[PDB]
């Protein structure tokens, strides 16, 4: 739901959404790969 | 969970290689790790 | 206290006999609640 | 100590990071932790 949400709020607002009591894979985020720049800072998105 | 036989491991992503045992140490409930001086990971708690 | 959107509460439910003032004595205070909310607080008031 | 490096533990610099990161980071550890020995060694020699 975080990506496929409808409107995204303007910048001077925004929503910090807890995603918790759950399992989150990162492939479906990462390996979907239509993502212009997926730029990690600390982590290496394979390691996730 | 292999015990008292040298194993690699990962608990909740906190990794290392150790000889896992059972322990008299009594956590306070909220806690997760232990430590000792070196930034050791001394004790842990079976996550499941 | 509120640390960067979290919130903490510690406790003792502990006995005393004095009318006027604190028993002078030491007690540690282990957490009961931990809430990584994200609210801020500048002020407050109790209830009765 | 982090010696300026972005973490204390080697693995967590290993895991999290891309080698061209890890390399430049892992130096700071090494160069630091190395130099810590030469201090500790010299202290021995002088003391011993
Ligand atoms: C894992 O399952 C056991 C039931 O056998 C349960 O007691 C335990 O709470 C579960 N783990 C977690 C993290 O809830």
């Amino acid at each position: 739901e975080v990506f496929n949400a409808t409107r995204f709020a303007s910048v001077y607002a925004w929503n910090r959404k807890r995603i918790s009591n759950c399992v989150a894979d990162y492939s479906v985020l990462y390996n979907s790969a239509s993502f212009s720049t997926f730029k990690c800072y600390g982590v290496s998105p394979t390691k996730l | 969970l292999v015990k008292n036989k040298c194993v690699n491991f990962n608990f909740n992503g906190l990794t290392g290689t150790g000889v896992l045992t059972e322990s008299n140490k009594k956590f306070l409930p909220f806690q997760q790790f232990g430590r000792d001086i070196a930034d050791t990971t001394d004790a842990v708690r079976d996550p499941q | 206290k509120n640390i960067d959107g979290y919130f903490k509460i510690y406790s003792k439910h502990t006995p005393i006999n004095l009318v006027r003032d604190l028993p002078q004595g030491f007690s540690a205070l282990e957490p009961l609640v931990d809430l990584p909310i994200g609210i801020n607080i500048t002020r407050f008031q109790t209830l009765l | 100590s982090n010696f300026g490096a972005i973490s204390s533990v080697l693995n967590d610099i290993l895991s999290r990071l891309d080698p061209p990161e890890a390399e430049v980071q892992i130096d700071r550890l090494i160069t630091g932790r190395l130099q810590s020995l030469q201090t500790y060694v010299t202290q021995q020699l002088i003391r011993a």
